[PDB]
């Protein structure tokens, strides 16, 4: 019951990235040094590489909760400007105002 | 004439462990409305005066965080609304307390702490130099 | 020309309330805020969940007291607790007001995980500020 | 001008000192006690008098916050020391 | 019969302490609730009762005294043995704070105005009542029904009583945020207000009992116009 299908291939990517994260950190701390082997680096390189590409924290898209709106979303509301402005300009944001100096 | 004729109050015993002893207590409340924390500085200060407590107040400077936004949904980049929160603050520097006692005046101005208002207690605890510290091993 | 939040100008025979007859330049001047928490102070966190509880219970209360609410809710967050307080209408019977004050109080603090405690003020007729 | 305490009784049962010493605590209440005890636990039931006895009435419930604000109630991380 | 039942009780608690069995409260409050439906007879029975509880060190809750004063209390004029028990009982239950031990402790309150009601004793109904808000008594009074019961006995008595200042200030005090009356007792109250030739009140009388719904009760408005022409 998303926004969209742009919305649900982004809500599955944060879920397998979450249930990767660990595995993926273990193994870019291999890769991530000058300590050990290269051979044994080299295999980390192909690990990692295999595993599914939504598992990628890169791959997610930071989309606005009520819009799906790719650009313009201010992070700390989850909002994209349209929406955020709708709310503040109503008073329904608490503390947000208009600036004027 | 209708009257409890006894009351019931809550039992408070004492223990046997000492009590704990706090130089200074430091509260720090944030809002966005100057009357709201005007008023619940007379309420925490004269809370403290009744309880025997010394208090000092201090205003700190205003934090305004703003940022821009685009005014159209499609181009028209020129024309841009710009929004701001306004922090304001309110310190209160209370003095020689004691476990016990900073335990009942948080409680009393923490559950009557206003909608839109957060604090920050910052407590500064006495303690004693370690046993193992007394002396060295070596 | 600006268009947010703003009723246009009619020929007299259209009412409005306080908060609807102001713009949004007049937030901090002469109106206040519907909502009271501490997300979007300095220094404060989840300032994005505490906009989408108040999103939902807009629309839940909308259209749990359907033709009833005269003006817009104000929900009030002190700690832990939730406090929506609402102006609704006289139309209703009071035996369906206190079997919807008990349904949602309930079925929120479920939702949410917090105490929640709704409070009516019913008036005769929606208050009119003034005709534009 | 007599007391009714005072006067005849029945005799049947003698006078006792004190109870047994240790009764069968491991053994968990059965049924017939577990509702007995809901009966006597609704006579002193009674509304909400003022607002003070609802915020007493969430906090021993635990839907409200026990205060002073201690922002790692009900956080013991396995009781781990810091040597761990 | 009383007699035969009597002797077959007795049998089983000399069974009772023939297994090393131990009475508990409940156990002789079954003995006084039972002995309700033999009014006369059981009356000097129950004090014996009593009074073994108070032999094994048994303290009787709110339920045991409700079980004795139901019994000794009887549809009759005199009340002589009535009135006796009840001023007894106070005197002991007089400045105590009670605990849930009985499912019925609860209706004690509800039975013992009833009984200052028909003795039509004022000072009395000052220590039920005046035991009733000590510690957390007040939890006792018991559901909505026996609450509005207990208030309009007790009501009703203060206005047939006392002076009528007094009576007003508890008129104040009760009504609304204790119990909503009943269209019986705006006309004791009437019936006070007349005696105390204080009628100027009566223009007010009439708007609280619109406030509580008796706008159309005919037996009010037929006694609120008499008294005023
Ligand atoms: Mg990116
Ligand atoms: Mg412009």
């Amino acid at each position: 019951h998303y926004v969209d299908w742009r919305m649900w291939r982004d809500v599955k990517r944060r879920k397998m990235a979450y249930e990767y994260a660990d595995e993926r950190l273990r193994i870019n701390s291999l890769r991530k040094n000058t300590i050990l082997p290269k051979i044994l680096q080299d295999v980390a390189d192909e690990e990692i590489a295999a595993l599914p590409r939504d598992s990628c924290p890169v791959r997610i898209r930071n989309r606005c909760v009520m819009t799906s709106r790719p650009r313009g979303v201010k992070r700390r509301w989850r909002l994209s400007r349209i929406v955020f402005r709708h709310l503040a300009d109503h008073g329904q944001l608490s503390g947000i105002q208009r600036a004027t100096w | 004439v209708d009257v409890p004729k006894d009351l019931t109050k809550p039992v408070v015993t004492i223990s046997d462990e000492p009590d704990i002893l706090y130089k200074r207590l430091s509260v720090l409340v944030k809002g966005h409305d100057k009357a709201v924390l005007d008023s619940y500085e007379y309420f925490a200060v004269l809370a403290a005066k009744e309880l025997g407590i010394s208090i000092k107040v201090h205003e700190p400077p205003r934090k305004i965080e703003r940022f821009t936004l685009l005014q159209s949904v499609h181009i028209y980049k020129k024309h841009r609304v710009q929004y701001e929160m306004r922090t304001l603050y309110r310190c209160l520097e209370l003095e020689h307390l004691t476990g016990s006692t900073a335990d009942v005046y948080l409680e009393y101005i923490q559950r009557n702490l206003p909608e839109g208002v957060a604090m920050e207690v910052t407590k500064t605890q006495l303690e004693q130099l370690p046993e193992h510290i007394k002396e060295p091993i070596w | 020309k600006n268009r947010a939040a703003r009723v246009r100008v009619s020929k007299g025979d259209k009412p409005v309330t306080y908060e609807e007859a102001h713009a949004p330049h007049y937030i901090a001047h002469r109106k206040g805020w519907l909502s009271l928490h501490t997300g979007n102070l300095d220094g404060e966190d989840h300032a994005a969940e505490r906009t989408v509880e108040d999103v939902f219970l807009r629309k839940f209360m909308w259209g749990t007291f359907p033709g009833c609410l005269a003006d817009q809710l104000v929900l009030k967050r002190r700690g832990n607790q939730l406090e929506i307080c609402a102006v609704v209408l006289r139309q209703l019977s009071p035996h369906k007001y206190y079997f919807l004050v008990g349904y949602s109080e309930t079925l929120l603090s479920y939702f949410y995980k917090c105490p929640v405690r709704l409070h009516l003020q019913t008036v005769p007729s929606k208050v009119v500020y003034k005709y534009l | 001008r007599k007391n009714i305490f005072t006067g005849k009784r029945l005799n049947i049962f003698d006078m006792m000192a004190v109870t047994k010493e240790a009764p069968e605590t491991d053994t968990s209440p059965s049924l017939w006690d577990v509702e007995f005890a809901k009966q006597l636990a609704t006579v002193n039931e009674q509304p909400l008098q003022n607002g003070f006895e609802e915020l007493i009435q969430w906090t021993k419930e635990g839907k409200l916050w026990e205060f002073p604000i201690n922002n790692e109630a009900g956080f013991d991380d396995d009781g781990s020391e810091f040597h761990e | 019969k009383f007699e035969e039942k009597w002797s077959k009780i007795l049998e089983l608690l000399r069974h009772m302490v023939a297994q090393k069995v131990k009475p508990n409260l409940q156990t002789f409050n079954t003995i006084l609730k039972c002995l309700r439906r033999f009014h006369v007879f059981a009356r000097s029975p129950a004090l014996q009762v009593l009074r073994e509880m108070k032999a094994i060190g048994i303290e009787p809750s709110l339920a045991t005294y409700h079980h004795i004063i139901r019994l000794f209390d009887q549809p009759g004029d005199p009340l002589k043995r009535s009135s006796f028990i009840i001023y007894d009982i106070m005197n002991e239950l007089m400045g105590k704070r009670f605990s849930p031990k009985d499912p019925d402790d609860d209706k004690f309150f509800q039975s013992a105005m009833s009984i200052c009601s028909s003795l039509r004793d004022l000072e009395l109904a000052y220590q039920v009542h005046g035991l009733l808000k000590t510690g957390d008594n007040w939890k006792f009074i018991g559901p909505d029904q026996h609450r509005n019961f207990y208030y309009s006995k007790f009501f009703d008595l203060i206005c047939l009583m006392e002076q009528i200042d007094v009576t007003l200030k508890w008129y104040e005090d009760l009504i609304p945020s204790a119990y909503f009356p009943h269209s019986q007792t705006m006309i004791h109250l009437l019936q006070a207000l007349d005696v105390a030739n204080r009628l100027e009140v009566i223009p007010k009388i009439w708007k609280d009992s619109k406030e509580y719904g008796h706008t159309f009760r005919s037996d009010l408005r037929e006694e609120i116009l008499m008294l005023m022409a």
